[PDB]
């Protein structure tokens, strides 16, 4: 479900797509990500919640 | 202040299972631990090489299942297992752990990311056959005053089963001249070598000479007089 | 696999003198090229990684520049504690292969010096062990090859002598080469006469000195 792709003022959750496999992942990890940019680049980015 | 050590290593006979490397103040798991063999005129390279992990093993293609590699981190000791040992195969054995520089060019950015500190010393393996009890004989010129204006005099050590041999004259007293020869292995596989000093044809006959040859592995202590 | 050889098997270099190794890969399978300097009785030492980035602890005047599959690694000013053998290694992850230097030994350059020829007999405690030596020494002498003959009443004998060749002093730069027989008793007692000829670039011509049983 994408707010952006509908009501991104509202951010109201409207199913965008569908995954074909019907079994269902029972367990979730966040990958890590560091953005590779020099000091001067370097530059605050917006949390995520679960 | 990390510290690499190899233990186990001993001669043996051939077709015999030999057990290896330790390291001290380092931590084990973090770095995988590289087994590498050097022979003498040849290129050390690496028969076992192992990832931290240990669940992943590298054999080298010259080896075909001849060296075993077992490590335990919390032990902090890497295991390497030798079969079917052959006089080819002797070689000394150095661990150390091995790094590559992984970095992302976003400008030009490289990163070494490399640690060789501590490499291992090694450790020698022998096979030895026909041995024998080590015997030192005195050797000399036919003649003292007519061999030149330096004279030459050399003691012989032949038939030693371990290491060569330390060799010393007078304990040491006259170093001029002295020549270290590497010990050579024999058709029957007994070593061979020889010490020589350079000493002035005035001294010869005034002054005599004494070989004292030690071996360190027998403890034997032979006086060589001429 | 691989297959790597160094084009020099040995290599001469006088002091201060500019001196080039190549080592050639069977092909340059990996970005990645390791040379490293070995000292014997010392743990191996990596000249350079990768043939961009010089080793941290490695002289500048060492230069590591790779043409097609060859490697030529160049020394300025080369000095004997600076010589030393050399062995290269393609790294990559996918190694196994552990493909490995043939070894290159750097001399120092030296003005020739003629060997001095010096003769050792059996020790009468040796000839009661039942094995006979006959020593051939050569001195003195600054290029590493040398050719010993022996010859028993005027017989060659194949494989008896064993050759032995002192490591060089760094500043001497000249190398010693002891000859030793082997002969069982009996082979003692039957060869009345033993001989050694030593042939060399040094000497104008080769020579030959003999002994008989029983001189002292």
């Amino acid at each position: 479900f994408s707010s952006r792709y509908v009501d991104l003022y509202g951010g109201n959750m409207f199913q965008f797509a569908t995954l074909p496999v019907y079994d269902t992942i029972k367990y979730y990890s966040i990958i890590p990500h560091s953005i590779r940019s020099i000091q001067s680049d370097r530059k605050a980015w917006a949390a995520f919640y679960v | 202040e990390v510290q690499l050590v190899e233990s186990g290593g001993g001669v043996v006979q051939p077709g015999r299972s030999l057990r290896s490397c330790a390291a001290s103040a380092f931590t084990f798991s973090n770095y995988g631990m590289h087994w590498v063999r050097q022979a003498p005129g040849k290129g050390l390279e690496w028969v076992a090489v192992i990832w931290s992990a240990g669940s992943l093993k590298y054999y080298a293609d010259s080896v075909k299942g001849r060296f075993i590699i077992s490590r335990d981190n919390s032990k902090n000791t890497l295991y390497l297992q030798m079969d079917s040992l052959r006089p080819e195969d002797t070689a000394v054995y150095y661990c150390a752990r091995e790094n590559t520089t992984y970095y992302y060019e976003t400008s030009g950015s490289w990163g070494a990311s490399y640690y060789f500190d501590f490499w291992g010393q090694g450790t020698l393996v022998t096979v030895s056959s026909s041995t024998k009890g080590p015997s030192v004989f005195p050797l000399a010129p036919s003649s003292k005053s007519t061999s030149g204006g330096t004279a030459a005099l050399g003691c012989l050590v032949k038939d030693y089963f371990p290491e060569p041999v330390t060799v010393s004259w007078n304990s040491g007293a006259l170093t001029s001249g002295v020549h270290t020869f590497p010990a050579v292995l024999q058709s029957s596989g007994l070593y061979s070598l020889s010490s020589v000093v350079t000493v002035p044809s005035s001294s010869l006959g005034t002054q005599t000479y004494i070989c004292n040859v030690n071996h360190k592995p027998s403890n034997t202590k032979v006086d060589k007089r001429v | 696999d691989i297959q790597m050889t160094q084009t020099p098997a040995s290599l001469s270099a006088s002091v201060g003198d500019r001196v080039t190794i190549t080592c050639r890969a069977s092909q340059n399978i990996s970005s990645y090229l390791n040379w490293y300097q070995q000292k014997p009785g010392k743990a191996p030492k990596v000249l350079i990684y990768d043939t961009s980035r010089l080793q941290s602890g490695v002289p500048s005047r060492f230069s590591g520049s790779a043409s097609g599959t060859d490697f030529t690694l160049t020394i300025s000013s080369l000095q004997p504690e600076d010589f030393a053998t050399y062995y290269c290694q393609q790294s990559c992850t996918t190694l196994r292969c552990w493909t490995f230097g043939q070894g290159t030994k750097l001399e120092i350059k030296r003005t020739v010096a003629a060997p001095s020829v010096f003769i050792f007999p059996p020790s009468d405690e040796q000839l009661k062990s039942g094995t006979a030596s006959v020593v051939c020494l050569l001195n003195n002498f600054y290029p590493r090859e040398a050719k010993v003959q022996w010859k028993v009443d005027n017989a060659l004998q194949s494989g008896n002598s064993q050759e032995s060749v002192t490591e060089q002093d760094s500043k001497d730069s000249t190398y010693s080469l002891s000859s030793t027989l082997t002969l069982s008793k009996a082979d003692y007692e039957k060869h009345k006469v033993y001989a050694c000829e030593v042939t060399h670039q040094g000497l104008s011509s080769p020579v030959t000195k003999s002994f008989n049983r029983g001189e002292c």
